[PDB]
């Protein structure tokens, strides 16, 4: 980010963000539960259960 | 003895090179480039 202006200033811009567009359809956080969850995304049909 | 032109030489490439290199410090090696910019939250 220091590297370059454009990079570091991207990394203050979301640094100060509350929130905008930080948008978690994926994250720093993982657990296998993200691919288990993942997997029931993918198979298939979506449904209730 | 023996029986020379002015001709036997090429053996200081290196030096040259080196030369140029320095010159090349002095600027750069063909010409001077220019940089790259970034992009936000797709970041």
């Amino acid at each position: 980010f220091a590297n370059r202006y454009g990079y570091w200033a991207a990394n203050q811009q979301l640094r100060m963000f509350p929130e905008i567009y930080v948008d978690p359809t994926l994250r720093l956080t993982k657990t296998e539960f993200f691919f288990q969850l993942e997997s029931a995304l993918n198979q298939g049909k979506l449904t209730d259960d | 003895d023996i029986f020379m032109y002015p001709m036997n030489n090429e053996l200081r490439g290196l030096w040259d090179r080196i030369e140029n290199r320095i010159y090349n410090l002095r600027h750069n090696l063909t010409l001077d480039g220019k940089e790259i910019n970034m992009d936000l939250y797709d970041s």
